[PDB]
RNA sequence: CUCGA
DNA sequence: TATAATGGGAGCTGTCACGGATGC
DNA sequence: GCATCCGTGAGTCGAGGG
């Protein structure tokens, strides 16, 4: 299909998870020794996928062949890379947080 | 040959050292090498006096220190890429109050830079300069306040970083206020806490009507200074507990402490001068004998109630008057930062004497120097007023070291400055140059020391004049202040005189800047020279009297821009300081005593002296400078000359024979040329590409590093996998280019392999390595080659390898190749030339020699210029360059023309008139008569009323030749032009701005990481940024697919730039451009912000853009 | 203009005035759901003003709003041609509050977007047209001819 | 920032008609370089496309056949010169390019007063149009020779002005 | 680690392919399908699968035979002379030899 | 300037109008290898080479000078759009 | 506004 | 002949004010205040000028240099403005059919207020040339029709009707009274006046519009 | 930030 | 893993004009 | 109704340089 709008709304908690691929738990980079993505951190490949086109994490599943597929061992799916400019992960916070725009932007919206 | 020098003007005193401000400055701060007992306050020996004593062991106390000799030396620390540095040591010692245990100890402080003897700096071995800043003095203003005429504004101000500006304003309602951090409060309030009565107030506020009951309050009075102190500690610190200690901790340290709050000696004497009072400390108040004691706030307050009331002996104050604005050198722009990374070192201390055992600690325990280096490092590198040095030429070191800026650090921000610190001020002259400043935003910002001019030790800049008694003008010379120089009347420095007396019953004087018309009787003092109005690049320009100010800013600014050249010759019009400024900025070598010279060599001086002594200087050649200017020295003498003390032994880059050489003197024609020389355009001879002028030689260094990876280490080999022969034909067995070859774009310099990435054999691959039967091999080919566009021929290559003798390299790095390609520039289509009176153009043609116009005895012109260029930039000094440069041509003379006193049109007639004689004179003894075309040239002269009818043809020709206007033969015809044309000498350079170096084009390359758009810069290889006004082009002309093309398929589109490329090689037309990679990065980050951005179709149905990807 | 020797055409200047003059404020709702002191475009409000005439209701009563060319940057309708411009924060709050779409009508919108600028040889206007010969065109009309 | 873009130094060619503009050889050669590819490759000078652009990538490896091969590539199609800033639609103009010995690009005398355009060393850059769209919408619209007067007046933009008027008026 | 915003814009992509890289592997795969289009349907078939331009994945010798359904050294064979039939046209032809780098 | 530009804008009621013919029947040129054109053999643009004079690569060239003769129908709504397409591939084959 | 003093005032009431 | 007047009124190079700072007296200068010097320059550069009389100039030059610095920073912003505000702004139809038009005055009050005297030939020119004329217009025994686009010599004529007294002002077609929406029609805004001839439809005339005003903006001081 | 326009 | 210690340090500011919430 | 604090703007492209 063609484009002809382009609408701009809030997004609801529930759309917010839907976007995301995963939850983001640990502060972590990556490895400082081997320099690859630490599970469950902001570089891991299981939320935001794969390093290398059609290839996993322990390298299981190299081949365009399995696509879709997600791996058993590192659980990382496998497909093109470029997905990584794209999935969205989550921060599921303990308190609930106030969105600044909507605060400090005068007169307040939530004032 | 000989010079002829014009003017009447004797300057009484020479030019001052002009790196003085430089060198001196630092100097003043080091004291090196003055004994650790004789040191002042000043300096760095300061940060130490302010540092020290710290307490709270207990106390580690500061005795001493000194600095040690530079571990390596200037030249080698360029080579390294160290830093030029000594050893900072400080003797400390610990002592325990109850122990009454004493251990003392020399600490290493770390290493603090050295000032080279020419006044720059040398950091990670490159050369730099640290710019002096311009701002408000520390002092007491008074200003009027805008929205209350009649009404004063009296405003507190200390050094920078210092401690708060306070501000004591009259109120509406009638009260005295202040502001400190942005806080409102009554005056009254803080004067009890200083401990005054209402008793004290009355008597010495009172004589002024009604200004002394806004000042009464009974409530303020009805407290003792302990309980107002409390007070005031609650009005300015909210939240915070009123404690008695805590509340005189902050008071104190806000106002009496010296160790934080810190008026300038200057700023001490200004407030004492305009108070009319005496200050014991720099503060505003002091803490003694357990309470504080006023020193700046009565008198201030005094001095605004008076004004206020126009009690007569208060004004207010010009704060762009160069008395009230100072200049921080070198020296204390480095001390603050010294100041800072010491107090960082004492929060250390105190930290470190919490924690450890109490009994044993040292000195050396005790101090951390990380924060001290640090302060020091940044302050030498990231710092503002710390610049890459401009090397170009001899006078661009000369300039760059006499800057003056009023931003930076401390200073004003951008969009602070107006008009007013832009403008020159009155008080600028004989002090800083009023011509030479940036053209755009930095206008006014930047300028120039003058020349005479010299800063005094509390930061103002003083101007020397001339003591006038009775009439009779002495040697005895005066620099006096800003503020000095109002006081008295100042005669001009042409001002006519028979020796020593006054001549003129009416002189041109000045009254505070205000120019007037006065008696010998009324004259104080007199000017010492015209040069001391302008900087030391605006007395280069010749006939600068003839100039538009506009144009002289130009010319003289582009003088710094000078390319040395190889033939680089002095102007044959110079203004006198050629000789002055090639000595100071020590570019030429010179004899340092009586003697005679044992040895002349390429390489090499020696000099035997007057003591028996012999003296070998090496000689600097070849050396590439920051801009990639080629420095070298030339020996100027033979071996066994004598000579004497202060005589020239070398000839540095851009000098001839000891006079500033910027440029070659050619031959110029004014005169339309077939619109090659339309808008400024240039068209020069070929002749000057055969006898190598404007012919300059440029280094350019490239760099290559070898580090150890986690794939295996990278290595410089001679073995590069997939090379011919041909390839590596220059390499020698290590895989370094051999010295002395030629290398072209894609040539490699430094081969060089590093291990392939983890690869996957994709089944193109796979498949086509069976075939050709061939092991894919381990590493690929890295090999630093020459970037496209530039080359030469290899002159020097540097090797440093780790585990090797003096060398340890940066972590992971295992060897580092630097390889200096230099190369021979001649002139060419493109590159830029200007002269000295602010006329600059490309050269648009080069002409061969039979095309150019010529002289009658055959002799074609160098230059041709646009006569179009003159009238409206309204520089004539050119004009008068080229009339006095004709005479010099054929009398075989240069000229020593000073500024505003220099050679008349008369004196230029009779030179012109000599001239005549030589050149046409010559033509009547070689038996021959007029030229036919002559005669024509002529005729057309007595109409256009150039000649006197009824003369010789000898004699209109003389008549034409004194208006420096000659017959002009064409090339091409032969038949001559239908006037006479000008012709005579001008001297003109090649600028740093040439087509080789900006030349760049791209098809397609490397794009930046998010935004998968073209890196930007000549350097990456990068693609021409197509801006907002550039859209609005394509869209005003409606062109649609040529605008979707630069959005798309040019630049963002990953699937649209591919397809593209590999549409034009197989001869097919471009596809339809998809969505922008650039949007989706939009769309994403928008989301990051938890904004849905939903891209819908006419039906409101969401449309996927990134196709599945980024949805579950 | 005129004083520094500048000729400049009347037209170009209406062009920007035009757009200061854009916006009406309402002096009284009738019979729609407009607020009294609200503003909004001087097209839009005709345009229900038409409509409840046709309906036999009560006009909406308006007034003349004349304002800068920021402010009238700002208060298009388009929220991709607003944020681009400044203030972008202030522009994305209430344009994601009020769910806004943009209809990609001006120039500004299709240049972020990268597609065809509205504007000449992306004009609908001329972007439809058709370009053939005649031995083609003849044989298209035989073709349609025997069918 | 875009793709098969270049910048240089301009200077003022008096010979160039005023749809034409002189264009460097070897900022050509690259603008023009995956069209000069796909024209070596149907002459003799490559057997295929990947063979002659590592024949372009170093400089003694460029002989005297490519250039007469880029001039056919050249032909008919036009560059698009622009000078910042832009004030208005003229600092954009598109000039039939005409390869020449140098580093410089060569400017038509008469459009510089549109460009606000001197020879004191301005420089300006260079964009090619790929589509056959892109290179009619150049070609006619956006043409030096036809755009002859201000958008904003209606007057003459280009114009005898400087030398030509001297010449004209002596 | 440093930031990039210190810096980034000096920063290059080594990741994604560029067109001139695109380019080339599309001319490669277009090059090869030249040089099987020479063999026969099942020879040029033979070697896809033993380089895994079909599935993506090379298979065994007994996994070709199998498919094919030939002993392993019938298919070994049959994989050289497809080889061998590749070697003469690309020394008569020579248009692989630029891709080799 | 272009040859007859005058008379170009005077065919069209929209200088942009001209453009976006004089573009697509470029296209349709190069898409057919030039065997559809209206051009006489004496009509035919040439290019002169080192050889000889040889036709013009430019597409958009011809297509000025075709649309100078009349031969060519422009206008919206002529002919169904993938109808056209078949139509000039039957007879002149890509 | 500031945290740290605003934490330290909250600590102060125990 | 004198190549300096030749320059000067042929329109080659140079102004009368800047030839007479070559020739006469240099003029007046400015004090930093804006305030004016009572001694004006009575050098020219011919002559040369002292070094307190090129100090003096240094001031104005000074001031003028970092006026044009500051003014082409506001001038660049003002131009970004009217392109956002303008940029929807494109020709979509050949007439939206209004009845509505502007009266272009051919005469402006006098200050002394006197009586109404007929405007300058550019002011007229500015507001005329090349517009649609929304009504029937008989002058001079001429018929200008409803939907006529002035030509230059139809403006000129339209200038001697007038001091014949004829005709006091002139009904024309604006964007003003333009009622297309999201942008304007061919009819109200006339010529493109670059092709001298009426706009052509899909031509975005708000860009042309906003760059046109934006130009000259640092010119004006 | 410093330069070039 | 156990003497007992319980409220931070940072702070140079030479422009203008706009809307708009904030206060007297 | 009217002073005052806060947030938001303040020219383009291209070299070099840390
Ligand atoms: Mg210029
Ligand atoms: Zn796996
Ligand atoms: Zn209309």
């Amino acid at each position: 299909k063609e484009v002809r709008k382009v609408r701009i709304a809030l997004a609801s908690p529930e759309k917010i998870r839907s976007w995301s691929y995963g939850e983001v738990e640990k502060p972590e980079t990556i490895n400082y020794r081997t320099l690859k993505p630490e599970r469950d951190g902001l570089f891991d490949e299981r939320i935001f996928g794969p390093i290398k086109d059609y290839e996993c994490a322990c390298g299981k599943y190299k081949r365009q062949r399995f696509e879709g597929k997600v791996c058993e061992r590192c659980g990382v799916e496998v497909t093109k890379s470029i997905v990584r400019r794209y999935r969205m992960g989550h921060i599921e916070l303990a308190t609930p947080a106030a969105h600044i725009w909507f605060v400090k932007d005068v007169p307040s919206k939530i004032g | 040959m000989e010079i002829k020098r014009f003017g009447r003007i004797r300057e009484v005193i020479p030019l001052p050292p002009l790196t003085e401000i430089q060198v001196e400055s630092y100097r003043r701060a080091l004291q090196a090498d003055v004994p650790p007992e004789k040191r002042e306050n000043v300096g760095i020996q300061a940060a130490f006096r302010e540092t020290f004593p710290i307490e709270e062991g207990l106390v580690l106390d500061f005795l001493e220190y000194r600095l040690g000799e530079p571990p390596f030396p200037q030249d080698e620390c360029r080579e390294k890429d160290l830093t030029y540095q000594a050893p900072l040591y400080a003797r400390l010692q610990l002592i325990h109050k109850d122990t009454g245990l004493i251990k003392e100890d020399e600490v290493f402080l770390g290493h603090i830079p050295l000032m080279t003897e020419d006044g720059s700096f040398i950091i990670n071995g490159a050369d730099r300069v640290i710019v002096s800043q311009i701002h408000r003095s520390p002092g007491v203003y008074f200003t009027p306040d805008p929205a209350r005429p009649g009404r004063y504004i009296a405003s507190i101000i200390p050094l920078p970083k210092r401690g708060p500006w306070i501000d004591l304003e009259v109120e509406p309602n009638g009260v005295v206020s202040m502001k400190v951090n942005k806080r409102k409060f009554p005056l009254v309030l803080l004067l009890r806490v200083l401990g005054y009565d209402q008793e004290t107030l009355a008597r010495e506020l009172g004589a002024y009507g009604e200004l002394v009951q806004g000042l009464m309050d009974e409530s303020v009075f009805a407290m003792r200074p302990e309980e107002a102190l409390i007070r005031l500690f609650t009005l300015l610190r909210p939240g915070d507990p009123p404690k008695r200690d805590k509340a005189v901790a902050y008071v104190y340290g806000l106002i009496a402490d010296p160790r934080r709050y810190d008026l300038g000696e200057a700023g001490r004497y200004k407030a004492e001068e305009k108070l009319g009072i005496r200050l014991s400390g720099r503060t505003l108040a002091r803490f003694e004998d357990g309470e504080f004691k006023d020193e700046v706030f009565l008198p201030t307050l005094r001095y605004l109630f008076a004004l206020t009331a126009g009690v007569p002996g208060h004004e207010v104050d010009d704060i762009d008057h160069l008395g009230n604005r100072r200049i921080r050198t070198v020296g204390e722009l480095m001390t603050d930062q010294f100041r800072v990374g010491l107090a960082r070192l004492a929060r250390g201390v105190r930290e470190r004497m919490l924690m450890g055992s109490e009994d044993s600690l040292t000195p050396a325990k005790l101090v951390n120097s990380r924060p001290l280096e640090a302060a020091i490092r940044e302050f030498f590198s990231r710092s503002q007023l710390s610049q890459f040095k401009d090397e170009t030429n001899p006078l661009s070191s000369l300039r760059h070291k006499r800057r003056i800026s009023a931003l930076g650090p401390g200073g004003l921000t951008r969009e602070r400055a107006g008009f007013d610190v832009r403008d020159v001020h009155r008080t600028h002259y004989g002090r800083i140059c009023p011509v030479e400043t940036p053209e755009g935003a930095n206008i006014g910002l930047i300028t120039s020391l003058a020349a005479y001019a010299r800063v005094d030790e509390l930061g103002f800049i003083r101007t020397p004049y001339r003591r006038v008694v009775g009439g009779v003008v002495t040697d005895e010379v005066v620099y006096m202040t800003a503020t000095e120089e109002d006081r008295y009347t100042i005669a001009q420095a042409n001002t006519p005189l028979e020796g020593n007396r006054i001549a003129a019953e009416r002189v041109v004087a000045r009254r505070k800047g205000e120019p007037v018309i006065v008696s010998p009787e009324e004259v104080e003092f007199m000017d010492v020279s015209p040069k001391q109005v302008f900087s030391v690049n605006t007395n280069l320009i010749p006939f600068l009297e003839h100039d538009d100010a506009n144009r002289a800013l130009m010319g003289s600014n582009m003088q710094t821009q000078a390319v040395p050249l190889i033939r680089a010759q002095a102007p044959v019009v110079m203004t006198g300081l050629e000789e002055r400024v090639v000595r100071d900025s020590l570019a030429a070598l010179y004899a340092e005593e009586d003697g005679e010279v044992a040895k002349v060599d390429g390489n090499r001086i020696v000099v035997r002296y007057e003591d028996g002594r012999l003296v070998e200087y090496p000689l600097r050649r070849f050396y590439r400078s920051n801009q990639g200017t080629a420095l070298d020295q030339r020996p100027r003498v033979v071996v066994g000359q004598r000579v004497r003390k202060g005589d020239l032994l070398a000839d540095g880059p851009a000098s001839e024979n000891g006079f500033l050489a910027l440029g070659q003197n050619v031959l110029v024609a004014i005169m339309p040329f077939d619109g090659y020389n339309f808008e400024d355009a240039i068209v020069i001879s070929e002749e000057l590409l055969k006898r190598d002028f404007y012919t300059s030689i440029h280094i350019e260094r490239y760099e290559i590093e070898a580090r150890d990876t986690k794939l295996g280490p990278e290595r410089i080999t001679r073995d590069i996998p997939h090379l011919s022969e041909a390839a590596l034909r220059d390499l020698d067995e290590e895989g370094v280019v051999r010295i002395g070859a030629e290398v072209k774009p894609g040539d490699i310099l430094v081969g060089r392999t590093s291990f392939k990435g983890e690869s996957e054999p994709t089944p193109e691959e796979r498949l086509l390595r069976s075939i050709f039967g061939e092991k894919a091999r381990d590493v690929k080919d890295t090999s630093l080659r020459v970037p496209p566009g530039e080359g030469g021929i290899v002159v020097r290559t540097v090797r440093l390898r780790r585990g090797d003798p003096g060398v340890e390299l940066k972590p992971g790095v295992r060897e580092v190749v630097r390889v200096y390609v230099a190369q021979k520039r001649k002139l060419q289509v493109g590159d830029k030339l200007a002269n000295r009176h602010g006329n600059k153009g490309v050269v648009a043609k080069i002409l061969p020699v039979e095309d150019m116009p010529h002289l009658p005895d055959g002799t074609p012109v160098d230059v041709i210029l646009n006569p179009l260029g003159v009238p409206s930039r309204m520089n004539l000094g050119q004009i008068l360059e080229t009339h006095l440069g004709l005479a010099g041509y054929f009398l075989g003379q240069r000229y020593i023309s000073p500024i505003f006193d220099g050679a008349k049109e008369p004196e230029i007639k009779e030179l012109l008139a000599q001239a005549f004689e030589v050149y046409f004179g010559k033509r009547k003894g070689e038996g021959f008569g007029v030229d036919k075309r002559e005669v024509e040239v002529l005729r057309r002269a007595e109409k256009l009323g150039l000649v006197t009818p009824g003369k010789t043809p000898e004699e209109q020709l003389k008549e034409l030749f004194l208006q420096g206007k000659v017959v002009l033969y064409d090339g091409r015809t032969g038949e001559p032009i239908e006037g006479p044309i000008v012709v005579g000498q001008m001297f003109i350079m090649k600028l740093y701005h040439m087509v080789e170096d900006k030349m760049h084009a791209r098809s397609t390359g490397p794009y930046s990481l998010i935004t998968q758009q073209p890196l930007g810069g000549k350097a990456q290889f990068g693609g021409q940024r197509f801006g907002e006004m550039e859209v609005w082009a394509l869209e005003a002309y409606g062109a649609a697919h040529t605008l979707q093309e630069m959005l798309t398929l040019k630049s963002d589109d990953i699937e649209g730039r591919n397809a593209a490329y590999e549409a034009i090689i197989k001869g097919e037309d471009v596809p339809e451009p998809s969505v922008p990679e650039s949007f989706r990065v939009l769309v994403k980050e928008l989301q990051a912000l938890a904004l849905d951005v939903q891209t819908l179709d006419e039906k409101d149905n969401p449309v996927d853009i990134f196709e599945g990807l980024a949805s579950k | 203009y005129r004083a520094q020797g500048v000729k400049l055409h009347d037209k170009h200047i209406e062009i920007v005035v035009r757009q200061m003059m854009k916006y009406v404020e309402v002096t009284d709702p009738g019979d729609s759901r407009l607020l009294e002191g609200q503003v909004l475009e001087k097209w839009d409000v005709e345009a229900l003003n038409e409509r409840l005439i046709a309906e036999g209701k009560t006009p909406v009563a308006w007034k003349p709003l004349l304002m800068g060319v920021t402010k009238s940057a700002l208060s298009t309708k388009s929220w991709l041609s607003a944020a681009s411009f400044q203030n972008t924060t202030h522009v994305l709050t209430e344009a994601a509050i009020a769910g806004k779409k943009d209809e990609l009508i001006g120039l500004k919108e299709n240049v972020i977007l990268g597609r065809l600028i509205p504007a000449g040889t992306g004009s609908d206007f001329v972007r439809f047209t058709q370009v053939v010969d005649q031995k083609t065109l003849k044989a298209i009309e035989e073709a349609r001819k025997e069918a | 920032r875009v793709d098969y873009s270049g910048r240089s130094v301009i200077v003022v060619g008096p010979q160039l008609k005023l749809h034409q503009c002189g264009l460097p050889k070897r900022m050509a050669l690259e603008l023009f370089k995956p069209f000069l590819l796909k024209k070596m490759e149907e002459k003799g000078i490559a057997p295929n496309v990947k063979a002659a652009r590592r024949m372009l990538e170093r400089q003694r490896d460029i002989k005297d056949e490519v250039w007469d091969a880029l001039e056919e590539v050249i032909h008919g199609k036009v560059v698009l010169l622009n000078r910042a800033p832009t004030l208005h639609r003229l600092g954009i103009q598109a000039f039939q390019p005409v390869l020449v010995e140098g580093q410089s690009i060569q400017l038509h005398p008469l459009v510089c007063e549109a460009f606000n355009a001197d020879f004191d060393g301005d420089q300006m850059a260079v964009h090619v149009p790929l589509s056959s769209f892109a290179q009619a919408e150049a070609r006619i619209q956006m043409l030096s020779a036809h755009n002859l007067l201000s958008p904003a007046s209606g007057e003459p933009l280009a114009k005898p002005s400087r030398d030509i008027i001297l010449g004209l008026y002596y | 680690p440093v930031s990039l915003e210190t810096y980034g814009d000096f920063i290059p992509d080594e990741h994604l392919p560029s067109p001139v890289d695109a380019a080339t592997q599309s001319l490669l795969s277009e090059e090869l399908e030249k040089a099987l289009s020479k063999l026969s349907e099942r020879e040029a078939m033979v070697l896809k699968l033993r380089k895994g331009l079909i599935d993506g994945r090379e298979h065994t010798l007994e996994e070709v035979g199998a498919f094919f359904g030939v002993t392993r050294e019938r298919i070994r064979q049959i994989e050289n002379k497809a080889l061998r039939k590749l070697k003469y046209h690309e020394s008569r032809t020579r248009k692989l030899r630029d891709f080799l780098d | 300037a272009e040859p007859g530009i005058d008379k170009l804008f005077g065919m069209v009621d929209s200088k942009y109008r001209l453009t976006v013919v004089v573009a697509k029947r470029a296209q349709q040129l190069l898409r057919h290898g030039f065997k559809n054109t209206v051009l006489e053999p004496e009509e035919r643009p040439k290019m002169q080479t080192l050889e000889g004079l040889f036709d013009d690569p430019n597409a958009v060239t011809w297509a000025m000078k075709e649309l100078l003769t009349g031969r060519l129908v422009f206008g919206e709504n002529l002919v169904p759009e993938d109808r056209l397409q078949k139509e000039m591939e039957r007879l002149y084959p890509v | 506004s500031d945290p740290v003093r605003q934490y330290l005032h909250e600590i102060g009431q125990v | 002949f004198n190549p300096l007047y030749v320059m000067a009124q042929s329109g080659a190079r140079g102004n009368p004010q800047q030839i007479r700072q070559l020739c006469g007296l240099r003029g007046l200068m400015q004090k930093p205040s804006g305030e004016t010097f009572e001694v004006p320059v009575r050098s020219s550069f011919r002559e040369g000028l002292t070094v307190l009389e090129y100090f003096i100039s240094s001031h104005g030059a000074r001031k003028g240099g970092a006026d044009t610095a500051l003014r082409t920073a506001d001038s660049g912003y003002l131009t970004r403005k009217l392109v956002d505000v303008t940029h929807e702004i494109v020709v979509r139809e050949a007439d939206c059919g209004t009845t509505n038009y502007i009266s272009v005055p051919l005469f402006q009050p006098d200050e002394v207020t006197r009586s109404l005297r007929l405007r300058k030939r550019a002011d007229i020119e500015a507001g005329l040339y090349g517009r649609v004329l929304a009504r029937e217009v008989e002058v001079l025994g001429v018929r200008l029709e409803e939907g006529r686009y002035l030509s230059m010599d139809d403006v000129h004529l339209l200038i001697k009707a007038a001091e014949a007294g004829e005709i006091q002002e002139v009904p024309v077609r604006s964007p003003l009274t333009c009622q297309t929406r999201y942008g304007v029609c061919q009819k109200c805004y006339g010529y493109d006046l670059s092709m001298a001839r009426p706009v052509s439809i899909g031509e975005a005339v708000g860009i042309v519009a906003a760059q046109s005003i934006g130009e000259p903006g640092t010119q004006l001081t």
